[PDB]
């Protein structure tokens, strides 16, 4: 704003506002699964057991 | 972001497999793990002959 009144009166108001704003959010999930088996022989008993 | 590996790996006979194993060093592991691939067989009473 200014106002200059009668050539003699001066006025002057300068006004500034700023507003920042910042926002971050960052999710991980990992998620791992190992499932091994190893069946190697059959064992079983004779027949003629005692 | 989404990442879903699935890895299934069967194995009849051979070295038990792992992962960082190569065709070839699994191929030079069959040398005395063999399996029975396939059978064919004959019904009991076929064999209870005089
Ligand atoms: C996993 O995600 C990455 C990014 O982090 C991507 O480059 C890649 O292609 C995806 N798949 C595998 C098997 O890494």
């Amino acid at each position: 704003t200014e106002l200059a009144l009668f050539s003699r009166v001066n006025g002057k108001f300068s006004t500034e506002f700023q507003r920042m704003k910042t926002l971050q959010v960052k999710d991980q999930a990992v998620t791992t699964r190992v499932q091994v088996r190893n069946r190697i022989y059959t064992v079983k008993t004779t027949p003629t057991s005692e | 972001l989404s990442n879903r590996t699935n890895s299934r790996v069967q194995s009849f006979g051979g070295v038990p497999f792992y992962p960082g194993i190569t065709l070839e060093t699994w191929q030079k592991g069959i040398t005395n793990h063999l399996v029975a691939i396939d059978r064919a067989g004959l019904p009991l009473h076929f064999f209870i002959k005089p």
